[PDB]
């Protein structure tokens, strides 16, 4: 039975391994964007929660009929 | 915010062209073509600083 319906204990040790390992780096990668996205839209300076401004090519630096704008 | 730096009251005084609308339109055109290089002097002064108290002189 053992030899024609089983394999031997390595295989589910070491694929226990393997997934234990990809849970464990996806936990970390969870509590890291979490800290990230907190991070970046605290303070605005990433490329994240970017909200738009005026576009500066909008102005026009022409003489205006008056010396002082 | 800072106090506003304004010229004194002598310093505001010249010698004033007191003819009236009619005697400046009547002499305009002779006037420009005449006195040409200081006006465009002072106005490029004006355009240029973008302040009437350093374009005075
Ligand atoms: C001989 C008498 C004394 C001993 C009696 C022992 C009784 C045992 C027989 C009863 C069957 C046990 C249940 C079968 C469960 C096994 C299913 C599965 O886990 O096994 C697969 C194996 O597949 C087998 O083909 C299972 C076939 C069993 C299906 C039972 C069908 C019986 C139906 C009855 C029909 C009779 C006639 C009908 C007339 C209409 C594994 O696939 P594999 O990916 O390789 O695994 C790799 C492991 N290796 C490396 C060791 C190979």
């Amino acid at each position: 039975i053992a030899r024609t319906f089983y394999d031997g204990p390595e295989k589910n040790y070491e694929k226990t391994m393997a997934i234990l390992q990809i849970e464990a780096e996806k936990a970390e990668l969870r509590l890291k964007e979490l800290e990230v996205r907190r991070l970046m839209r605290a303070r605005g300076d990433g490329p994240w929660y970017q909200y738009p401004t005026i576009d500066k090519a909008l102005i026009d630096h022409s003489p205006k009929t008056t010396p002082d704008n | 915010p800072g106090i506003v730096e304004l010229p004194t009251l002598e310093d505001l005084k010249v010698q004033e062209v007191k003819v009236s609308s009619s005697v400046l339109k009547a002499a305009a055109h002779h006037y420009g073509a005449q006195c040409d290089k200081p006006n465009k002097e002072f106005m490029l002064c004006r355009w240029e600083e973008k302040d009437p108290r350093r374009c005075l002189e």
